[PDB]
C-alpha cells in the first residue's frame, strides 16, 4: 500500500 | 458481476468510509507480497485477515483494495465498486485497485486465477464501471513500490488498455 | 428421503471425491441445458452419461451435482448429500445443487419432477440437511452462467427461504 | 446509558434480526465461558470472535447476547436494548441478557466489571427498558445449563429483584 487522495 | 462473493459471506467489518464517484479513469493491478490460498473455506479467511491489518495496524477506514482474487478461481470484494480504496497517493479517488493474494515476483498465478480477473474488469467497463478509455497500469508506475511483481507485471503488459 | 433411485441402481461409476460438511446453508436451483427424459429406464441412462462427462471431459472427480431429477416423477442421486459439488466457485463447500435433466429457459419443468423437488428440499430442512434459515438461490445469482433457465429462475422465485 | 462502547467501534458485522418489545419483564445473567480480556484493544477483538461463531457455527441470526461485560471496566453492546437475543428458550422475547466475557465458575470478576453491570441494571428501568418490577434471574434457573457458573451465581443472588 501507499492514504492522501 | 457475478463470480463475487460478498462481504457478508466472508464476514467483513463494519465501516463507513468516503465513496467514490464512477466511472473510474484507472485500473491498478496490485499482489499483497504475502501468502495465498487454493480453497474456499481457506480464502474467506485470508481476507479476513488482510482488512483488519489495514484498520487496525495501518489505521486506515477499510481495506484499501476494491476487490480481491483468490487461486481457488473466485473473487473477493474488498471495499467495493462504490468506495474509494487507499494505495496510490493521487490516484485513489480516480482509480479502481484489483490485487492478487500471494507474492507473484518469480511466479505468476494460476489459471483460474488469471480468468477470474480478466472476466471482472471486462464486466466493468461493460457496465460503466470504468471508463471506455480507461488505463491500465502497474502499481509500480504510480508510486514508490515493486508490486505487482515482475513476474506478475510481465503478463498484464499485454493486456488491454494498458499504459506503456 | 424417500423417492430416490440411488447410485448402485442406475450403475454409477466408482469415485472418491471431497466430502461436504452438514448443513448447507445454501441451495442451488441449477439446470443441464442439455436433454430430458421421461420414463425409467432411459433416465437411468441419461445420468450415466452426464457422470461420464464430468469425469472423462472436464477432468472433474465426479458429477458435479448432489442431486438431479427425472419427468418420471424420480429422484436421483448425484453424488449425494455427503459430498461436495463442483458448480459454483467459492460456494461449493457450503451449498447443496440440486439440477433438473433438461432445457428449461422457454419452458418449465412437469408437475411431477417439481413436486418432487420441493418435496425434496422440505425434507432436507426437516432432517437438519439444510440449516433452518438456509438460503435458495438460483445459479445466475453466484456464477457466471444463464441456468437454471429464466422459466425456471420465475417459479423458483416464490418458492420458501428465497434470497431477494 | 453511559459508559457503553456501541458495535461500531469495535467492528461488528451487519445483520437483521427480530425486535424486542419492551420493556422486559426479565433480567439474564450470564457467562460465554471463554477466554476474558483485560486491556481494550484486547476486549474489542474478543466481541468479533464471539459474535462470528454465532453466525458462522451455531447458524444463529447475531450474538445472542443483549449485552457484554469486559474485565476493563467497560459495557460492550451486543444485540443493543431493541432486539431479541437466542440463550434462553421461552424467554428470549421477554428478556435482557446480559453476559460476562470469560469463564467464572471457580473465580468472579474484578470489582470494576460487577460495578459496571449493575450501573446498567440500574440505569435500564429508570428509563423504562426493564419494567418496575421486573425479575432478575440467573441462566441456570430457566435452560438446560450450568451457566453463568456458580461463583458469579452467589454474587447475582444478592442484588436488587432477583427470584428466589
Amino acid at each position: 500500500a501507499x492514504k492522501x487522495x | 458481476c457475478p463470480g463475487i462473493v460478498p462481504r457478508s459471506v466472508w464476514g467483513a467489518r463494519e465501516t463507513h468510509c468516503p465513496r467514490m464517484t464512477l466511472p473510474a479513469k484507472y485500473g491498478i493491478i496490485i499482489h499483497t507480497a504475502g501468502r495465498t490460498c487454493n480453497i474456499s473455506d481457506e480464502c474467506r479467511l485470508l481476507v479476513r485477515d488482510i482488512q483488519s491489518f489495514y484498520i487496525d495496524r495501518l489505521k486506515s477506514c477499510d481495506i484499501g483494495y476494491n476487490f480481491l482474487v483468490g487461486q481457488d478461481g473466485a473473487i473477493y470484494e474488498g471495499v467495493g465498486w462504490n468506495v474509494q480504496g487507499s494505495s496510490t497517493p493521487g490516484y485513489d479517488d480516480i482509480a479502481l485497485g484489483i490485487t492478487f493474494m500471494g507474492t507473484f515476483t518469480g511466479i505468476p498465478p494460476n489459471a483460474a486465477a488469471l480468468e477470474a480477473a480478466q472476466d471482472l474488469i471486462q464486466c466493468a467497463m461493460v457496465k460503466g464501471y470504468l471508463t471506455p478509455n480507461y488505463l491500465l497500469v502497474g502499481h509500480s508506475d504510480v508510486a514508490r513500490t515493486l508490486s505487482p511483481g515482475q513476474a506478475l507485471y510481465n503478463i498484464i503488459s499485454t493486456w488491454p488498455h494498458f499504459k506503456h
